[PDB]
RNA sequence: GGUGAACAGCCUCUGUGAUAGAACAAUGUAGAUAA
């Protein structure tokens, strides 16, 4: 369950978001490449090539446009669906440590891999035919729920995990008829009041990220699922 | 103006992540807690030292504990 | 409200629960979810489904075509290997009597 | 004359058997002989280990130059293996004696495998021959050893 | 009525072919085609 962050528009992404891509990095830990130096050169073809020998089963990748709009390439690796997102909001994780009163610097938290949260996506009311349809909320759910390493009841330590990543999905506001998450990571801070309150702290990045489209490969396939454009039959 | 609500809808479902967090904690701390009592019911039981018997019932045990809090 | 879906549970058997934490499958069943492994047999598996698609109306058409693409999709999200792609089936089946061919050359040699 | 040692008591004993295994004779050999002498629980966490590719089986008599890794480096011979239906054969074996120790009332802790003895069945008459195995196995507890009084002058 | 939205399920009989997991479906490489 490995994966692999690449500033997929090489190093003209701007500085902005290649600290971006190094705070999804050092959060996705440790199943990601820390060492990894994406060069100027390459394209998907040198990084899918490789991920099969370094076994690594998914990829994030960062693009920004002509516009200076950024997207977000999510693909499940080798041939497997590709996730489009655009980048709304954004702010860096550095960001959130000038706000905060007090942060709190890496320790142990970060060498285990965190717990995956899901919120209002998928069930609610939706339609088979709908806008963004159940056959779709599903489809997004077993992408980032494979994402992650499973969770065993019976040998995994509760001491062991000590970070939580919150995504939901923004049906609170009607006038969202439109896929919209909202990507958080926090920290677990427990305290024993035998009775333990956990009090999360804060370390972002923070993502306000919307799909723009998904296709069945890699950069490639018949578009299964736009909003702005649907083909006839 | 806008700026400063936001913090008090950051820290609103800042407050979900925490009821979600709370959630598996428990659900699993109990999923344990009750499988190590269900452990011992084995050795007052009589099952006869077959360790294929005393794992799928305590893992059967463990699916049906977690399953109760969740649902 | 909320529903709070979660990442994977697993217990001791494969037996992966649900994002809803309500129900569960079984890694057993989870085989028959994986398909062919034989690259003559994905052929006629590919043909098969080809052939049938060609008995069929317009209008069926593209619901069996939308829904199939989603179902390699969601089948290749959970980590099953969908190998659906005509030309490279007969490539992998090219090099197979490749193999074939190779090692009788030697073992006639050997002989 | 001479005495031979005689067998621990069977009520302190467990035994079990494996008769016209389909596996092979010269991998269970190489397998047996990785935990002949240890404790119950030290023998099924190993063999379930050698299952999940995690720790090899040494390879001393019956030695092939197969492969090379550093997890030799704990017995010592640099030729290393990992036997899956060997290890499964040996593990229901090993199963089925902790049933019949707590049948017979035995603690479950403390048995330890003095005897194992890997066999050969007859070969499965198909120019290509099989090579299957009987395997037997007896598992007893710790030596107890209790306190002397002190002897007492009259 | 006889897969066709599907965090589903894929039964039985029936004699032409295939070792299996990992290796993007090894990676791929070159030359041709009145497409």
């Amino acid at each position: 369950p490995k994966s692999m962050v690449i500033r997929i528009g090489a190093g003209e992404v701007g500085t902005s978001v290649s600290q971006l891509c190094t705070d999804v990095r050092k959060v996705m830990e440790p199943g990601t490449a820390s060492r990894l130096k994406e060069r100027k050169a390459n394209r998907l073809r040198d990084y899918v090539t490789m991920c099969g020998p370094l076994g690594v089963t998914h990829l994030l990748l960062f693009s920004r446009s002509t516009s200076g709009n950024v997207n977000l390439r999510l693909v499940v690796a080798p041939r497997g669906p590709t996730f489009h997102f655009r980048v709304e909001k954004y702010s860096l994780t550095k960001d959130v440590r000038r706000a905060q009163r007090h942060p709190k610097g890496g320790g142990k938290e970060y060498m285990t891999p965190p717990l995956l949260v899901m919120n209002n996506f998928t069930d609610p009311k939706s339609d088979a035919h709908s806008k963004v349809p159940r056959h779709l909320e599903s489809l997004t759910t077993t992408a980032f729920q494979s994402l992650f390493p499973p969770i065993n009841p019976q040998t995994t330590p509760l001491k062991s995990i000590r970070r939580v990543l919150l995504l939901n999905r923004e049906l609170s506001p009607e006038n969202d008829g439109k896929f919209v998450v909202n990507f958080r990571h926090y920290l677990i801070t427990t305290k024993p009041v035998e009775r333990r309150a956990v009090k999360l702290v804060e370390l972002g990045p923070r993502m306000r990220l919307r799909m723009t489209k998904v296709e069945e490969g890699l950069c490639s396939g018949k578009v299964l699922w736009h909003e702005y454009v649907s083909k006839s039959k | 103006v806008t700026t400063e609500q936001i913090i008090e809808r950051e820290r609103k479902l800042r407050k979900i992540a925490q009821r979600g967090v709370v959630k598996l904690f428990n659900a699993v701390r109990a999923a344990q807690l009750k499988a190590l009592e269900a452990e011992k019911a084995a050795r007052r039981e009589g099952v006869i030292g077959s360790k294929q018997k005393e794992e799928k019932v305590t893992e059967m045990s463990r699916k049906g504990f977690l399953d109760l809090i969740a649902s | 409200e909320t529903h709070f879906a979660f990442g994977r549970v697993n217990f001791n058997d494969g037996t992966q629960l649900s994002h809803d934490l309500t129900y569960a499958k079984s890694a057993d069943s989870e085989k028959k979810k994986k398909g062919p492994s034989d690259p003559k047999s994905a052929l006629m598996q590919l043909e098969a489904k080809k052939k049938r698609l060609e008995a069929l109306p317009e209008e069926k058409r593209k619901e069996i075509e939308e829904k199939e693409q989603w179902l390699a999709a969601r089948r290749r999200a959970e980590g099953i290997k969908v190998h659906d792609d005509e030309s490279l089936l007969k490539k992998a089946l090219k090099r197979k009597e490749a193999r074939k061919k190779k090692s009788e050359r030697e073992w006639k040699e050997r002989i | 004359v001479r005495y031979a040692a005689t067998e621990i008591a069977p009520t302190k004993s467990a035994r079990a058997r494996g008769s016209y295994l389909r596996v092979s004779f010269k991998n269970t050999r190489e397998t047996a002989q990785a935990i002949n002498g240890w404790k119950l629980q030290r023998a099924l966490t190993f063999l379930q280990n050698v299952i999940d590719k995690k720790e090899a089986v040494p390879m001393r008599r019956y030695a092939g130059s197969t492969g090379r890794t550093a997890q030799g480096k704990q017995w010592g011979v640099s030729r290393a293996r990992w036997p899956v239906k060997s290890a499964q054969f040996l593990i229901g074996l090993l199963k089925n004696a902790e049933a019949n120790a707590d049948a017979k009332g035995l603690d479950t802790g403390n048995l330890i495998i003095k005897h194992i003895q890997v066999n050969q069945a007859p070969k499965q008459r198909r120019p290509y021959m099989s090579n299957p195995c009987h395997i037997e196995l007896i598992l007893t507890e710790a030596e107890e050893t209790v306190q002397k009084s002190e002897a007492v002058v009259r």
